[PDB]
């Protein structure tokens, strides 16, 4: 399963159903096949894989890099430490890639759950969608296809120095 | 189709245009005018996922449309009462929305009257 | 070897795709999402179990 | 195969003229070569510019699909005068009132649709009026502000 | 076979995983689900005027 | 040119059906891991960061 | 990288130590089971390359190019082992010896970690290849080496040992830490031109492309393979290996190239609707559809990388794919003409089968690894300039239309009349395209490995 | 949830696995297409059960079943979208598939390729199904180019002929004309929305969206033969009489309209793009349905009636009227199968006979026939209560009705009573009159396979458009309050259609030779469209 904090989702709420007619649907009478000949033989066939599985129960791992010192605190043409930098931004890198992949899972999990009333209910999801894309675009937008740590370094540059200008012009 | 005649080949002055209308106050010839009630709740029909076109002061009619369409199942003929209760409402909505085409006519009429009369007087 | 076509065609592809979509494709976030069903007023929730209070009386039309 | 069938450079002497139409397999005064400017064609004929669709159809040909016979020299773009390509056979309409009748209609008809666009038709109706400041949380407003009342009137 | 069972080519799984990690850490603490500076902009020393 | 199809299915067939049969007996008896967090002191090994017995089995005795 | 090199050099004797019938079994037999070892090149990370020692290193762009060109080697055996029957034993073997040289000279230029040594093998791919062209090729000035050999390979190598002698190595990896700003100059320029023009004529660019549709004319099958599949794609290692250096002045300088790129692949696509010769047909749909891998390393954005990678890999294969169906034609009309043998489905269903397929993946019918490269490149290019969208849009109708008049033109309509020795397909020539065919389709449901260092 | 999604995989499936079946095969088989018309009989059976339970609440889900490929903020993923669109195309062109096929055992009974042949037309429906189940634009563009390229295959299944490889070779390139807007609208929604699913980009509505708009719109001028880029569908009549009733009548030539149909958020927001379309829909109705006037070929007469339709289905895209031109879909699907399915049997009935200058007396020759075929003109003009009163007439309700280019709907009506003018003139050239054909009447249709194919779609003809439309919940608002004049437009202008036409066919039987004015070569020539396009611009 998943965490329901990074996924998260309003409980499910359906109606009880009220016929009004008096005619027996067909969607209960398969619905109720389905759950005879289909979803017991499934259910109990990977019961027995289940099992099988757990005959011999052996667990992987989630692998953790610690913090080394980034770009900045390297000394200029020191590829010892500046390789370190520059794996550590890229490893970061593709998990921000990732992060702004899960917000657009939500975002358009959101629209389709919602259905129609989407534009009203989902402006949460359209707001933390457009703060996480205001942010991967200050991040890593217009590095081009030889991207660095660098080059991130002198865009973040580039950009602090229009907003300390844009600030200091403003008092 | 008198009015696009009437529009295009008479005189443009008298004949309102559709997309910048009431020019007019609401209550310019209306003493104690009231206010349209909304049947559905707001919740009820964000609950409902109602086309925000069908969100219109008329969808209760169409709530209890839906579900008389969903709890008539399988029989899709059973609901041609709640149906006709709606297009009647639609009906009588349209009819209102031709009430304030009519009243936008009468009221530059009005006005053309009234600049007559002031450039014959004056 | 009658209804072989219904046994072949039908039921084991049915018992194959069930079985990917409840053990590894539910089991993942996001893949199946279903729209919510909508609701009424007039309706009983069979999670909560409250009853959704009905619409006003009508102001009558015919 | 060998030397003296292959196209070779442009004619200048009358004999040549002679021997290449030997060469290419037609009669002489029949024989004409494309203008010497420089483009590259050599000694090779110009024939008249037909299509093989204006080429005899119920002949046994030696290639029926292409309507074209052994040895004959072959148009210098046979592959574009194929079937399955431009065509030169005679229309019942001439080509230049085909082109005055299709411009005319299609200029005709998009203008006619630009006189309708800027006159359109409609209903003898309002607008439609919808409730809850015109549907402000449900055409997106943001539930922080309170927008202007937009409140409508029975009639 | 071999390239059907490559093992995370390229890591990518891993940085969905390490993804639903962050994510949990910054929903739980208030912070904001990512900055628009990636380094700390304290250890960076400006060109002044 | 059915003799070509009828090699080619043969011989695709010769060594895919071990290995469809082969990688199912491993999803059914041996199967896949679970996910779970490092003890506290322990180092795992590179193979067992991976999920599939066939991903473990190639990071470790190729990779 | 020394676990390929070694069985690449074992394949000599195992080529002249054979028997008088055998240098043709064994010599398959063990480059695929080179081929086979080539996968273990896929422990690749989303961080780090894998960098086996100073000389050799394998990142995710050079990993594809390099399993694709230990997997060509057994198809070019298989394809040039027909016409080389009544060859000579011992020129068999030279024959043989050759691609081996080349394939040796191939393995370890994609994987040179230093920029000379790239040189040097990059240069030494060129006389096997030569030799193969000029001795098994079939019919009969010179200017074309002079003219590639100025404006091309000593420029670079004049460039290469000034960034030697300014940054100190030529190492890719030191190089990827030590890059400074190329400023706008004219010694910077010529600079930049020096760097490139050797791998743009090796694309080839267009109004530099003419050598290529003589060059796989006068080549035997296997030539024409190893031009069209890997060689062309040396020019697009290159630049995408040469394009870290020569920033920013690329953001100014790739404003001519591209143009000759972009109005290129109109042109010589539009060439393919008038050719006469098949194998000339498929040569200069290989020049249009480089000129996309020029465009996408030129504008040098990651979706234009991945989608230039992904192209040079499904090129490779398709482009290898069509010269092999052209090989089976002319081994059975002994003429390259294209409208002589028409309606070939009716006496070979399953070889017109490969050539659907093969047209098929020459158009960039979604969901092959073609129509991927094709489609990042037009996105890279419509994030570029949203006009140029028009000439690829343009470009996407013509590669349609030559890849099905081929189709049209050999395999459809009435059959020749007075060709009778059009023979049934043999199983080698079928095993040929099914052998280019099928890890063409199967890179579809995986293609990832095909997407460059920076997916 | 565990039904729904499962039955839409197990029909998709299901329509997979006889093309594993004919690609592992060595012997002959005992009637391979009764077992790929059994197969998708019971794909149609199974696919019955999602659109039941869609009737009865409004089930809408999506089926990101196995993710593909992440090129760094995009995951593509195989997704299918189950919603009204899917639910209500996916039953209706397997129904129209299993008719055509079983039509297809008998019209193609001689042919030695005929397990070929029902192989590329299960591949058609495969990519069909992929093409409106798509949630991004790239399954979208596969199942886009997948109807493209079966489209070819299928246009040059006769391929020693040349005009087969020429009309084939031909609709490729309206095709990949079309598909350069296409890929202008996927560029599009990558660089601005960062996506190709629809779900993305229905949430986060583009406001400056004229550009991927027009790309749509050249998208479905290229697909569903709108004008500018029409006359492969007159040419795409070359091929087999299934392949023209399946694809080009009522599965592929829909894709276009099917798009624009999706894409109805964006297009609801946008002035400009409704312009456009209603534009472009009623060039489109009027120019095709006036060439269909002065035609003798019947196939080209109705390839020319549903390229009229889909410019109507385009006015009322123009009209933003998204699921009336979608009940226009479905419903048009039943009876203009069924006509290219009575007019394949009248020629196979005339020994390959497309003439209707050689046809006549086919009323009592032909009785099957006739009643089915006078039952699909019918439901072509708007009769009242048959299929195509249920959508077509409500269309002209809600084209009159609206803020709405005025030429366009007066044009739109122009073309209403073209299309009365003629299906009487199919009547009478084909069905009424005299024999006109060759003097060994070997005239027959008495298989079961003929009949029971005829026979389903003429139920669907009689019932389906009554049944659906009662069976959808309401998307829009019908305009129901209108003036007399205006309520009763279409049906005046159709009988007044009608009886001109009758005035024009009983011209015919008047003994004076006139002739021919600049009117009847105009049209006869093909509106003049195919003659300089095919002639100057591959010469330049
Ligand atoms: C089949 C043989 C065919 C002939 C052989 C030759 C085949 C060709 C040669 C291939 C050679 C190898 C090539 C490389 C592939 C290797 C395998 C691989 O990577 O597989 C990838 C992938 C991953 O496999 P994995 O990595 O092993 O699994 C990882 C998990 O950890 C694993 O999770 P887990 O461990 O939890 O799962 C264990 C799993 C075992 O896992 C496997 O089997 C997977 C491994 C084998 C895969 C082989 C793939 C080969 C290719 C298949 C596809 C093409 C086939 C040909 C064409 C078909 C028609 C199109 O156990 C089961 O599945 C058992 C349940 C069976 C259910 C059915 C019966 C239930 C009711 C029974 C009632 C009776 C008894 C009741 C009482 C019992 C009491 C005790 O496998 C698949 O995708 C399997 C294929 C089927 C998937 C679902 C298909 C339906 C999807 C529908 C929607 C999408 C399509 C839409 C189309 C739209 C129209 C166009
Ligand atoms: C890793 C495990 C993978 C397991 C699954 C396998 C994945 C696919 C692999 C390739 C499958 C096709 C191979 C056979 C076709 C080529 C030879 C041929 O003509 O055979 C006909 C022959 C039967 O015909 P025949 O009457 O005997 O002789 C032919 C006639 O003379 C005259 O011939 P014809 O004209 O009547 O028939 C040719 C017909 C002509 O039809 C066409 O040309 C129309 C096709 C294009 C339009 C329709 C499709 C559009 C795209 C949608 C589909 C893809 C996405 C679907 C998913 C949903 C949406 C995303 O094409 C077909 O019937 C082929 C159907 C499959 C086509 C695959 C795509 C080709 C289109 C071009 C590229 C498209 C992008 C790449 C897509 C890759 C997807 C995996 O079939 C065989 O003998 C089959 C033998 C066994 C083949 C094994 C293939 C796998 C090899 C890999 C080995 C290692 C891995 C283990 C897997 C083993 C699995 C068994
Ligand atoms: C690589 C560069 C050089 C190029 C040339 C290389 C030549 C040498 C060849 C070496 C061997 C081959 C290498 C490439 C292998 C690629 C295949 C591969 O490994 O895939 C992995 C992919 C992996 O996909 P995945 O990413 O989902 O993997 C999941 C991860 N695991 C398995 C660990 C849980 O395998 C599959 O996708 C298999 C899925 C099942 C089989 C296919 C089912 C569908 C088939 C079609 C069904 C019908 C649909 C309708 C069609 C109708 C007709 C048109
Ligand atoms: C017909 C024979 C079938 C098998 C019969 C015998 C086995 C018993 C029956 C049950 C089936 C086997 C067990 C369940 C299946 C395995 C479950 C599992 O873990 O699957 C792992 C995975 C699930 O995906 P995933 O997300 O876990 O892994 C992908 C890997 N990453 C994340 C790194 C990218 O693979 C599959 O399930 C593959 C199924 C593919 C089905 C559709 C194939 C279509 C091919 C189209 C190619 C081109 C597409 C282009 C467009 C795409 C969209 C833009
Ligand atoms: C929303 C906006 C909508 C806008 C709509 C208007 C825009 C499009 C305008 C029209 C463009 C297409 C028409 C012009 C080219 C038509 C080519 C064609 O179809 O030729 C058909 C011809 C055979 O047909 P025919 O002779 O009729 O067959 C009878 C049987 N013997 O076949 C041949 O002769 C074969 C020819 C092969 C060589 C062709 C070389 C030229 C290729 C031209 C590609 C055009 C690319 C356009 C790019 C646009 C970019 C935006
Ligand atoms: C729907 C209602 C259809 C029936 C009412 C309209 C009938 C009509 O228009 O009749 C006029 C005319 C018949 O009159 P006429 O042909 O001149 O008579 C001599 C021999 N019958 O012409 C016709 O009847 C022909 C048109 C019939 C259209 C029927 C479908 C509408
Ligand atoms: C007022 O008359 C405007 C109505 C809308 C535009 C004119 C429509 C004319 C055609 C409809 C009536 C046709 C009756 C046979």
């Amino acid at each position: 399963s998943w965490d329901k904090d990074v996924y998260p989702e309003p409980p499910r709420r359906t109606p009880a159903p009220s016929p009004q007619t008096s005619l027996p649907n067909p969607i209960t009478y398969l619905t109720k096949a389905f759950d005879l000949l289909v979803d017991r033989p499934v259910t109990l066939v990977r019961e027995f894989i289940e099992r099988q599985h757990a005959k011999n129960k052996y667990y992987y791992y989630h692998r953790e890099f610690r913090r080394v010192p980034d770009i900045t605190e390297c000394h200029e043409k020191d590829v010892l430490c500046m390789f370190e930098a520059e794996m550590q931004w890229k490893r970061d890198y593709k998990v921000d890639q990732e992060i702004v992949n899960i917000i657009q899972e939500r975002l358009k999990a959101c629209q389709q759950r919602e259905g129609e009333s989407h534009r009203q209910n989902c402006a949460k999801e359209l707001q933390q969608f457009t703060q996480v894309v205001k942010a991967y675009q200050d991040r890593y937008h217009d590095l081009g296809a030889h991207y660095s740590a660098r080059k991130c370094l002198a865009k973040q540059k580039q950009r602090m120095l229009a907003e300390r200008k844009a600030t200091k012009e403003a008092a | 189709g008198a009015h696009l005649a009437r529009r295009y080949l008479g005189d443009a002055s008298v004949e309102p245009e559709p997309l910048r209308m009431p020019t007019f106050p609401p209550d310019y010839g209306f003493p104690e005018r009231k206010e349209r009630e909304m049947v559905a709740t707001q919740q009820e029909m964000n609950d409902a996922q109602l086309v925000l076109q069908q969100r219109d002061y008329c969808a209760h009619y169409l709530i209890r449309f839906l579900k008389c369409k969903r709890d008539s199942f399988p029989n899709f003929l059973a609901c041609k009462h709640e149906q006709h209760d709606w297009d009647y409402c639609e009906h009588l909505d349209y009819v209102k929305r031709m009430k304030e085409f009519e009243r936008e006519r009468r009221l530059l009429q009005r006005k053309k009257r009234r600049e007559q009369r002031e450039a014959d007087m004056a | 070897r009658h209804s072989i076509f219904a046994f072949t065609h039908v039921l084991i592809p049915v018992w194959i795709i069930h079985y990917y979509l409840k053990y590894h494709v539910t089991t993942k976030p996001y893949t199946i999402v279903e729209k919510k069903p909508r609701i009424f007023p007039g309706d009983t929730i069979l999670e909560t179990g409250e009853v959704i209070p009905p619409m006003k009386e009508f102001p009558d039309q015919h | 195969i060998t030397k003296d069938m292959l196209p070779g450079p442009y004619p200048k002497t009358p004999e040549e003229r002679a021997a290449a139409a030997k060469k290419y397999n037609m009669r002489v005064e029949d024989y004409e070569p494309y203008p010497d400017d420089g483009m590259g064609y050599g000694d090779y004929p110009k024939l008249p510019d037909r299509s093989q669709q204006e080429r005899d159809p119920w002949y046994d040909w030696d290639h029926p699909d292409l309507r074209l016979n052994w040895g004959e020299p072959m148009h210098w773009d046979l592959d574009m005068y194929i079937r399955n390509r431009v065509d030169t056979s005679p229309t019942p309409v001439n080509w230049n009132l085909m082109c005055k009748h299709l411009f005319g209609f299609v200029a005709f008809m998009l203008f006619m649709f630009w006189v309708g666009e800027t006159y359109p038709t409609y209903q003898p109706v309002g607008p439609k009026q919808y409730p809850y400041n015109n549907l402000y949380l449900e055409r997106g407003g943001d539930p922080n502000k309170e927008p202007e009342p937009v409140v409508h009137y029975e009639i | 076979t071999f390239v059907a069972y490559l093992p995370d080519y390229r890591m990518q799984e891993w940085a969905r995983r390490e993804a639903e990690r962050l994510v949990k850490y910054r929903e739980a603490h208030g912070l904001p689900l990512m900055e628009s500076n990636c380094f700390d902009p304290s250890k960076i020393q400006l060109p002044e005027d | 040119d059915k003799r070509f199809l009828k090699l080619l299915r043969f011989y695709i067939l010769l060594t895919g059906i071990p290995v469809v049969i082969g990688i199912t007996l491993i999803n059914v008896f041996i199967g896949e891991a679970e996910l779970a967090e490092i003890p506290e002191g322990y180092v795992p090994e590179h193979w067992e960061y991976f999920k599939h017995p066939i991903s473990r089995w190639i990071a470790r005795t190729f990779f | 990288m020394l676990k390929y090199i070694i069985p690449t050099m074992m394949l000599m004797p195992l080529t002249w130590l054979s028997k008088n019938s055998m240098i043709w079994i064994n010599t398959t037999l063990h480059s695929l089971l080179i081929s086979l070892t080539s996968l273990l090149l896929l422990n690749q990370f989303g961080d780090n390359s894998l960098n086996f020692s100073l000389t050799f290193f394998s990142d995710s762009l050079s990993t594809p190019l390099l399993i694709l060109t230990m997997w060509l080697l057994p198809l070019m055996l298989m394809a040039s082992q027909h016409h080389l029957s009544k060859e000579n034993l011992a020129r068999k073997k030279l024959f043989i010896s050759m691609l081996i040289l080349l394939q040796l000279f191939l393995i370890m230029t994609f994987t040179a970690t230093e920029l000379i040594f790239f040189y040097i093998m990059f240069e030494a791919t060129l006389v096997p290849t030569l030799i193969i062209i000029t001795r098994w090729g079939n019919q009969t000035a010179g200017l074309y080496f002079l003219f590639y050999t100025l404006a091309g390979s000593l420029p670079l190598l004049v460039a290469l040992i000034y960034i030697q002698n300014t940054m100190g190595s030529l190492n890719f990896l030191i190089l990827q830490y030590w890059v400074q700003p190329m400023p706008n100059s004219w010694s910077n320029t010529f600079m930049w031109l020096a760097c490139m023009m050797a791998f743009m004529v090796k694309m080839p660019l267009y109004g530099l492309h003419l050598w290529l549709p003589k060059a796989h004319v006068e080549a035997p099958i296997a030539g024409s393979m190893v031009l069209a599949a890997i060689l062309l794609k040396l020019g697009g290692y290159g630049m995408m290996r040469i394009t870290l250096l020569l920033n920013p002045i690329t953001d100014f300088m790739a404003y001519p190239f591209i143009m000759l790129s972009l109005w290129g692949m109109i042109m010589t696509s539009s060439i393919c609707l008038r050719q006469t010769d098949l194998k000339s047909l498929i040569a200069y749909s290989s020049v249009s559809h480089m000129a996309l891998v020029i465009v996408a390393i030129l504008i040098q954005t990651p979706w234009s990388y991945m989608g230039a990678t992904a192209l040079m890999i499904a090129h490779g294969l398709t482009s290898s794919m069509l010269f092999c169906l052209a090989n089976s034609n002319y081994e059975r009309v002994h003429s390259r003409t294209m409208i002589l043998a028409r309606g070939l489905q009716t006496l070979l269903p399953l070889m017109a089968a490969w050539w659907l397929l093969a047209s098929l993946t020459n158009l960039a019918l979604p969901p092959s690894i073609n129509l991927i490269g094709e489609l990042f490149v037009v996105m890279s290019t419509f994030s570029w300039s949203n006009i140029t969208i028009i000439l690829m849009g343009l470009n996407m109708v013509i590669t349609a239309l030559y890849s099905l008049y081929m189709l049209i033109t050999t395999q459809r309509g009435k059959h020749t009349h007075h060709i009778n020795n059009i023979l049934p397909s043999f199983t080698r020539e079928n095993a040929l395209m099914s052998l280019h065919m099928l890890p063409l389709l199967l890179l579809s449901l995986n293609p990832k490995i095909i997407l460059g260092p920076l997916y | 949830m565990n039904l729904f999604s499962s039955l839409t995989l197990v029909t998709l499936i299901l329509l997979t696995m006889p093309i594993a079946a004919i690609n592992f095969n060595t012997h002959k088989f005992t009637n391979y297409p009764l077992y790929v018309k059994t197969t998708i009989s019971c794909a149609f059976i199974t696919s019955m059960i999602p659109t039941m339970m869609f009737i009865h609440t409004g089930q809408e889900m999506i089926i990101s079943n196995w993710h593909w490929l992440t090129i760094q903020t995009l995951k593509l993923s195989l997704s299918f979208k189950m919603d009204f669109f899917s639910m209500m195309f996916v039953p209706v062109a397997l129904f129209v598939t299993w008719s055509i096929m079983e039509f297809s055992m008998w019209y193609m009974h001689s042919d030695p390729n005929i397990n070929q042949f029902f192989k590329y037309l299960l591949l058609f429906l495969i990519t069909m199904l992929i093409l409106v189940t798509a949630n991004n634009l790239f399954q979208l563009f596969i199942g886009w180019e997948g109807v493209g390229i079966m489209s070819f295959l299928l246009i040059g299944w006769w391929y020693g002929r040349t005009d087969a490889n020429t009309a084939a070779l031909q609709a490729i390139l309206y095709n990949r004309i079309g598909d350069i807007g296409f890929i202008l609208a996927m560029a599009w929604f990558l660089i601005n929305l960062n996506t190709w699913d629809l779900q993305q980009i229905f949430m986060l509505n583009p406001n400056d969206s004229n550009l991927p708009l027009m790309g749509l719109i050249l998208a479905a001028t290229g697909k569903s033969a709108q004008f500018g880029l029409h006359p492969w569908l007159p040419s795409a009549m070359e091929g087999p009489t299934p392949v023209s009733a399946l694809l080009h009548s009522s599965t592929m030539v829909v894709a276009g309209i099917f798009l624009l149909i999706r894409f109805y958020p964006l297009t609801e927001n946008n002035k400009f793009g409704q312009s456009i379309m209603l534009c472009l829909g009623a060039m489109t109705t009027l120019f095709t349905a006036m060439c269909a006037l002065t035609q003798n070929d019947i196939k080209k007469i109705i390839a020319f009636s549903t390229s009229s339709q889909l410019g109507l289905m385009m006015v009322t895209i123009g009209i933003n009227q998204p699921h009336l031109a979608f009940l226009h879909i479905c419903t048009h699907a039943f009876f203009k199968a069924m006509l290219f399915m009575c007019s394949g049997s009248i020629i196979h009935s005339l020994n390959d006979e497309q003439d209707i200058r050689k046809m006549g007396g086919l009323f009592k020759a032909m009785p099957f026939t006739t009643t089915a075929l006078i039952i699909g003109s019918l439901a072509l003009t708007g009769m009242p209560f048959l299929t195509g009163f249920y959508s077509k007439d409500l269309i002209i309700e809600s084209a009159n009705t609206s803020y709405t280019n005025a030429w366009a709907l007066l044009m739109t009506l122009v073309a209403t009573s073209f299309t009365a003018i003629y299906s009487t003139r199919i009547i009478f050239f084909a069905l009424l009159g005299q024999p006109r054909f060759p003097t060994l009447i070997n005239i027959n249709e008495n298989n079961p396979f003929l009949i029971n194919s005829i026979k389903r779609l003429l139920i669907g003809s009689l019932f389906a458009g009554f049944i659906i439309s009662n069976n959808i919940p309401p998307m829009t608002i019908p305009q129901m309050t209108m003036p007399h004049y205006l309520k009763m437009t279409a049906l005046t202008v159709t009988i007044l259609g009608f009886i001109l036409a009758l005035e024009i066919s009983n011209t015919t039987h008047y003994l004076k030779f006139n002739y021919p004015s600049n009117t009847f070569k105009f049209s006869n020539l093909l509106g003049y469209y195919p003659t300089i396009m095919h002639r100057l611009t591959p010469y330049m």
